[PDB]
């Protein structure tokens, strides 16, 4: 239970890149060597990694992210499963929290 | 009604920053159109560079990027060399010109910076390229007749009727000549690719444009 006192001057604030206007994601699958759209029912977390976030947006163009994990967990304690896009400094400012991954859930 | 987005994800809000300045709201969304996918913590900090002098003040829209008038849009194939000029298309109908010079781009993202009142630009692309795939649908696009019978299933005709109510032969042929250059800069200007070692994203728009060759 320690911790260590920092000064800091945002001489250089941090350079990453972050999704400001993002509207509702789709999710596509090589499931059967084609691909589809699985919008939802991801029953089954599926291991490979044949699978594309493409979010999409108002302000600016769609943009295209390959996912790195899906996990299954409980957002608002029900079946959820955790998918996060995969960039070289992508990261999400949610709840005053800095997260290195874009993330959002499948509540269905 | 939603599904856990465009709601918790939205999160587009400029105000209650660490230094945020209602004055500069406008300022700040101006300066949106010129430093895109970058954190909220460095626009607000460039907005709060901008200088009150300048016309950036005023409702802005999309920029394009000319070079000479010339007006590239493949940054990857024109990111070395420098895009001298920078419309900037304001609501007002008004245009504006800038000196731009290329300067410490990201391995994803190119910066431009602005010399005369130290901002920033960047374009509406990760440099990705797309060699692969416009390797890889090249020649299937090269073999496309003009008065074949998939170009005519691809149209609601039948066998009969004819084509020549078009007129669209010679530039069939002309865009069949120059179907690289066109295909790199509309995949370069339809949507952003960050994939890095994969291919998956890349064969899914090798698949895409594969399906429907005779429609582009």
């Amino acid at each position: 239970d320690e911790k260590k006192d920092d000064i800091k001057e945002e001489k250089q604030v941090d350079k990453k890149l972050e999704l400001r206007n993002i509207s509702n994601v789709e999710l596509y699958t090589l499931e059967n060597n084609k691909y589809r759209h699985v919008s939802s029912l991801s029953s089954v977390p599926t291991n490979p990694e044949a699978y594309f976030m493409k979010v999409k947006s108002e302000n600016f163009k769609d943009v295209m992210l390959p996912v790195k994990s899906i996990e299954s967990a409980r957002k608002d304690n029900q079946d959820v499963y955790k998918i996060v896009g995969q960039a070289n400094d992508l990261i999400q400012h949610e709840n005053n929290i800095t997260l290195e991954n874009y993330t959002y859930y499948l509540p269905k | 009604i939603e599904d856990f987005n465009f709601s918790s994800r939205y999160e587009t809000d400029y105000k209650n920053l660490k230094d945020a300045d209602v004055s500069r709201l406008r300022v700040y969304k101006n300066i949106e159109k010129l430093l895109p996918f970058y954190n909220r913590e460095t626009i607000v900090k460039y907005g709060n560079l901008v200088d009150a002098n300048n016309t950036l003040y005023t409702k802005d829209l999309v920029s394009v990027v000319p070079m000479k008038d010339k007006e590239v849009i493949s940054d990857i194939n024109k990111n070395k060399t420098s895009i001298n000029k920078l419309l900037l298309h304001y609501s007002d109908n008004t245009s504006q010109t800038l000196d731009i010079k290329y300067l410490q781009d990201f391995s994803k993202v190119a910066e431009y910076e602005i010399a005369n009142t130290k901002l920033i630009y960047t374009p509406n692309t990760l440099l990705h390229s797309y060699n692969n795939i416009v390797k890889a649908v090249l020649n299937d696009l090269k073999s496309v007749q003009y008065d074949s019978d998939a170009v005519r299933k691809v149209l609601d005709i039948s066998s009969n009727i004819k084509l020549t109510e078009l007129y669209l032969d010679e530039q069939f042929t002309k865009t069949k000549a120059n179907i690289e250059d066109s295909l790199s800069k509309l995949l370069s200007a339809d949507a952003v690719i960050a994939e890095n070692s994969n291919s998956i994203i890349d064969n899914y728009v090798i698949e895409k444009i594969k399906n429907n060759k005779e429609a582009l």
